């Protein structure tokens, strides 16, 4: 069993790389191939952080739409949410503050959010500046994180971070 | 393909735009049953959602 049961949900624009999140996080797996999440889907992951065992529970579901029939059952229970963009994509950053006036239209009051930059192995190609997400997360009073779901570079860390900050 | 006249690829290029409209009306159809078939299960068994999935 476990002491917590945590909903998580994923957002974020198409593209971004939630569902690798999402692999990488619950099985170590990423595909390069992925196509755009049809539906609604759930992986769990069981956790120990801060002496405490987490069960995990995260959504997943394509952001080529913000508002769907399945977005008020989507946010329901949800404790947390990894709000991502791609660091390589300036647009997905610029849509930031649409999924977070969709969560604070949809979701809880006390939802624990998560910004969190995928795609950090993307060096070469970056078009958001770590400095200029910090600064917007901060002002917003968000956590901040980069990772990368192709390399593995914090996508523990993000989902540590953001289940040890709903306790 | 270059044995049709210039009005024949025009009538074509109508032709796959009448069709293309009606397949994206399709999706859109297929997209909506999916998100409102969604609402049912995630509100009555969610676990069927699971991944991997793990039947009751
Ligand atoms: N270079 C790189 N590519 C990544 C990374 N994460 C995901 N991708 C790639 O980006 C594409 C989209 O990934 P995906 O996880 O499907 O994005 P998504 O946000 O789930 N899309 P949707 O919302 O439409 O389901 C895929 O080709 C995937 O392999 C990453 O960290 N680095
Ligand atoms: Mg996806």
């Amino acid at each position: 069993e476990y002491d917590y049961l945590f909903k998580v949900v994923l957002i974020g624009d198409s593209g971004v790389g939630k569902s690798n999140l999402l692999s990488r996080f619950t099985r170590n797996e990423f595909n390069l191939e992925s196509k755009s999440t049809i539906g609604v889907e759930f992986a769990t992951r069981s956790i120990q952080v801060d002496g405490k065992t987490i069960k995990a529970q995260i959504w997943d579901t394509a952001g080529q739409e913000r508002y769907r029939a399945i977005t008020s059952a989507y946010y329901r229970g949800a404790v947390g949410a990894l709000l991502v963009y791609d660091i390589a994509k300036h647009l997905t950053y610029e849509n930031v503050e649409r999924w977070l006036k969709e969560l604070r239209d949809h979701a809880d009051s006390n939802i624990v959010i998560m910004l969190v930059g995928n795609k950090s192995d993307l060096r070469h190609l970056r078009a958001v500046p770590t400095d200029e997400a910090r600064a917007f997360a901060e002002k917003n009073g968000l956590s901040f994180i980069e990772t990368s779901a192709l390399d593995s570079t914090n996508v523990e860390a993000a989902f540590q971070t953001i289940l040890t900050e709903i306790y | 393909y270059r044995s049709l006249t210039y009005e024949e690829v025009l009538q074509e290029l109508v032709k796959h735009k009448e069709l293309l409209r009606r397949k994206d009306t399709h999706i859109r159809e297929l997209e909506d049953y999916i998100d409102n078939l969604l609402v049912r299960v995630m509100e009555e068994t969610p676990s069927i959602l699971r991944v991997p999935y793990e039947p009751s």
